[PDB]
């Protein structure tokens, strides 16, 4: 009952932070159907497009 | 017959995501900034101008001697 505050700290550490957003935007964009021809499982799938999980 | 789950007493805790507290934004800022900065230069011209007056007094004691 008290874990959603601890995950409410990382939102203010990282998400609306600017330097970490600058360290991570548009980096390593593999999104094609070569990102499924490689036989990937989940995230680095569904985080890029295709909604599916077992 | 000694097993866990209670008959009642629950929350739950949220899954939510919220802390958007504003914050003094949007023409409130850029207005306290310029209003502070113009108080600075107004606090100049009362000291830098005044030090320029005592400066001439410092040269004054030189010139009244040296013949």
């Amino acid at each position: 009952k008290n874990f959603s505050l601890r995950i409410d700290e990382l939102e203010e550490m990282l998400t609306n932070n600017r330097i970490w957003r600058n360290r991570t935007v548009d980096i390593g964009i593999v999104t094609a159907e070569d990102a499924l021809n490689y036989g990937f499982s989940g995230v680095m799938l569904r985080g890029s497009g295709i909604q599916w999980d077992l | 017959k000694q097993d866990m789950p209670p008959v009642g007493g629950y929350g739950p805790i949220d899954y939510k995501r919220n802390l958007p507290r504003r914050g003094l934004s949007g023409y409130s800022m850029f207005a306290v900034g310029i209003g502070a900065l113009l108080f600075g230069y107004w606090s100049m011209m009362k000291w830098n101008r005044e030090r320029r007056r005592l400066q001439i007094e410092d040269f004054e004691a030189r010139i009244a001697l040296m013949p």
